[PDB]
């Protein structure tokens, strides 16, 4: 129940993260570019950020 | 991109064939006992995160970087796919 | 401009300087002291302005003006569905449960 | 950070800095065409250096209420006497710092446009 | 649910300009009008 | 020259333009612009945090003989500030025998001292015959912004949390002249104008601000 | 306590803060779909 | 925790790259950005200011047997920088009767000592045959930048006045990246690279920039 974990846990998830990577698709899709996939890191709050160019 | 990535793609016969090798000398690597890679001193990558450090549990990157020590070959060598475990005792 | 001119100041290095380019830029007419010029800038363009970052000025007759902001329905906390195995549906034997 | 800028102010004349150059800095004329023997008005500020780690002046020149980073036009110094302004030399530097030794940048890049 | 406005919701005006919150700023930053008043909202050109 | 002159036209408890006349063609903003950051950003300000009512269950819920509506209420309570004499005081409570028809506003709460309410009028309610309102508001002192996360628990029940605002100051800027004497007419004449103050006199704000823009501005000396 | 305090008698009093997974209207249902487990028994008592 | 961590990479005499890790969504530039404006601006620096070579008449004129032409000379002389040993020496002069057909440089100057010239090599001038190049060159100490407005009179006539770059610095910027380590990812990572030197190691620049950044607030 969202027992506001935070404490050191977060300080760990980045051992699942760290180095590894994930994807990223789009609706619709008419280019293999359509996925790419980036490594990860994390700021705050919901909604996911992405680097410009890819935008195109 | 990938650390040294440029020294990869070409130093092979073609893209995939590379990536391939990599993800093998990974599980086989770390996943078959962390202490296995060719690297010796500190050239072994680390993760100086928060306050403490440690070898990135993301094995996958060792291999990438492991392909930078003359050691290790790749190709139709030693047909005993099983015997790849012949070492599975010498490294326990 | 009134307030400030009767409150404390009227034309400052920063607030002034810009006006420089304002000319070279192809805007302000080389006229009276920084008053007149600083004006015009107003009218259409917007008064000086600086930057809470470095603190410098924003070299250019920036634009400003209360307008209108709506914030439609498509929020986020409502348009999001993250998960793992979670679903696992039957008959379909594919996620959705 | 480019687009020349030629705001055009005139086309008086000069005899190599004594007059015009010196005088003119009171009004009339500026980063225009002019002439002292074969040059325009890329002068006043020499800003030099060597193929080291800083033409110094340039960036440091505008650093103060001096030159206008936007293509104002001073005389650069990197491989050899450069016309360009910091409104362009900078370009290199960054794209340079990327790979190393602006040397390369030079070729590749287009600065004469 | 007393909603709010975190980081993602759509803003848009009356002439066509769909928002998409970027990274709300903590006062200090912003465009400080010569008389303190910072610019509550931006909306860089280009796009539409 | 050498040492500049610090001026100080403190009206009294709010606003207090400050001057640093003999400066150079470089510390213009270098000096104060950063300050402003410090000010707004972080300072021991104060504000509410936890309220309550009686016949009221929760925020998004109405009140009889009260046109306001809870929401409304706090949304008026929010901008109410106060001052606390002594540093011991961590944060106190406030009450209010709001009764029967009247106008109802701030200073009509507990006549306690030790904590003065620099806000008078501050239209709080408006009841007309539905007399009843006795409430339990908990004021706090912090630094920043902290909404629905820090529930000023207290009564623990219908005790509605609030959106802490803290921050003592609001609206601050400064101009920069062009000649405070010396020679080089290019000198700079600093002039900040700390517009307003919750409880802390314009002054303090400065010192306060400084102290910090300095303290943290220290570690620079020990490498690694 | 996660229950009895807030919910209680099924319905949960008005003016209660709720977060993910928080029971809204707890319920029962007799139901016996997957009857007794093996080792699990080694627990149903182990703790009692 | 509460107190940040002040790193230091120091690669020697120039360049340093410093780091303040633990920060806060606020003091990103609020601490650092203003520093630069105290580095470049002020600081006890030093550089040339007035040179003169007989046989010369002007800055944009030419010199026999010397490929490098006046302009060129100074344009190389500018970048030269030296240290004075005892704060009672306003500025001093340099000299360099020099070679007929060799590769002149800096050191070749007047073997004096109080002031040392960090910069050996430093091209200076080629001069096949046309041996002749004894030259007066006044070196100064100052603060920021001052070009053709200071003069460095001295010899008066023909004595060409040069741009004064006396800032022991050059081209400095920084960074700022939102991390989390503590907890709120939004936290900022400093990073200031004092890309430079002109005698003073990167380091000193900092504590010599901060002693002042501190100094003025005092006045309050």
């Amino acid at each position: 129940r969202q027992r506001d974990i935070k404490d050191e846990v977060w300080d760990a998830l980045e051992e699942v993260i760290h180095g590894k990577v994930v994807l990223l698709n789009r609706a619709p899709t008419l280019h293999r570019l359509g996925i790419q996939a980036f490594q990860p890191v994390l700021v705050e709050g919901q909604s996911i950020q992405l680097h410009p160019l890819v935008c195109e | 991109a990938e650390p040294g990535i440029d020294k990869l793609f070409g130093m092979v016969d073609s893209k995939y064939r590379l990536t391939v090798v990599v993800a093998k000398r990974a599980q086989q690597l770390l996943r078959h006992r962390f202490k296995n890679t060719v690297l010796e001193p500190e050239e072994r990558p680390k993760m100086r995160t928060l306050e403490g450090l440690y070898d990135d549990p993301n094995a996958v990157t060792w291999a990438m970087k492991e392909l930078l020590t003359g050691r290790l070959f790749f190709g139709e060598n030693l047909v005993p796919e099983d015997r790849l475990q012949k070492e599975m005792e010498r490294l326990y | 401009f009134g307030k400030r001119q009767g409150e404390g100041f009227g034309v400052d290095k920063r607030e002034k300087e810009v006006l420089a380019r304002a000319e070279k830029l192809g805007l302000v007419s080389p006229g009276k002291s920084p008053e007149e010029q600083l004006k015009e800038l107003f009218d259409l363009g917007k008064v000086v302005l600086y930057d809470g970052r470095t603190g410098e000025p924003f070299e250019g007759p920036i634009v400003v003006g209360q307008m209108f902001i709506m914030k439609l329905y498509h929020m986020v906390e409502d348009k999001m569905h993250a998960r793992s195995t979670g679903p696992y549906s039957l008959i379909t034997q594919q996620p959705l449960g | 950070i480019t687009q020349v800028r030629k705001e055009k102010k005139g086309a008086g004349m000069a005899f190599a800095t004594p007059e015009e150059a010196l005088a003119a800095y009171e009004r009339g004329e500026v980063a225009l065409n002019a002439p002292i023997v074969v040059a325009g008005r890329e002068t006043s500020v020499g800003r030099l250096k060597f193929v080291f780690a800083n033409p110094d002046e340039a960036l440091l020149a505008v650093a103060h209420g001096l030159l206008d980073l936007q293509d104002v036009v001073t005389v650069r110094y990197l491989g050899r006497r450069l016309e360009t302004s910091p409104g362009r030399i900078l370009f290199a530097r960054i794209v340079g710092e990327a790979v190393g030794d602006e040397k390369v940048a030079q070729e590749l890049i287009q600065m004469d446009v | 649910q007393k909603r709010k406005l975190q980081v993602g919701d759509k803003l848009a005006n009356r002439h066509g300009n769909k928002g998409v919150v970027a990274k709300i700023l903590p006062v200090e930053d912003m465009p400080h009008l010569p008389d303190g008043t910072p610019v509550d909202v931006i909306l860089n050109p280009l796009g539409v | 020259l050498k040492a500049p002159v610090f001026t100080a036209t403190t009206q009294g408890d709010h606003y207090g333009e400050f001057v640093l006349e003999p400066l150079e063609r470089g510390f213009g903003v270098t000096l104060g612009n950063p300050l402003r950051r410090i000010l707004l950003s972080s300072i021991p300000g104060t504000a509410v945090t936890s309220v309550y009512i009686e016949d009221v269950l929760h925020e998004f819920s109405t009140i009889p003989g009260v046109k306001e509506d809870v929401v409304e209420i706090i949304l008026n309570l929010k901008e109410l500030v106060v001052r606390f004499l002594d540093p011991k005081m961590a944060s106190t409570t406030l009450i209010l025998r709001a009764e029967g028809p009247k106008e109802v506003r701030a200073g009509d709460f507990t006549p306690s001292a030790d904590v003065e309410i620099m806000n008078p009028d501050l239209h709080i309610a408006t009841l007309e015959e539905g007399g009843k309102l006795y409430m339990e508001v908990r004021v706090d002192r912090g630094v920043g912004y902290v909404p629905a996360e820090r529930h000023g628990i207290k009564d623990r029940i219908n005790a509605i949390p609030v959106d802490a605002i803290f921050s003592p100051v609001r609206r601050v800027a400064f101009q920069v002249e062009d000649t405070r004497l010396g020679q080089r007419t290019d000198l700079d004449k600093l002039t900040l104008r700390i517009w307003t103050d919750g409880s802390v006199t314009p002054l303090e704000a400065l010192n306060q601000a400084v102290a910090i823009l300095k303290e943290h501005l220290n570690y620079f000396a020990n490498p690694e | 306590a996660a229950l009895r305090d807030l919910d209680e008698e099924g319905i949960v009093r008005i003016g209660a803060e709720v977060k993910p997974g928080d029971i809204l209207v707890g319920r029962t249902s007799f139901k016996g779909e997957q009857e007794p487990s093996p080792e699990e028994r080694l627990l149903r008592s182990i703790f009692g």
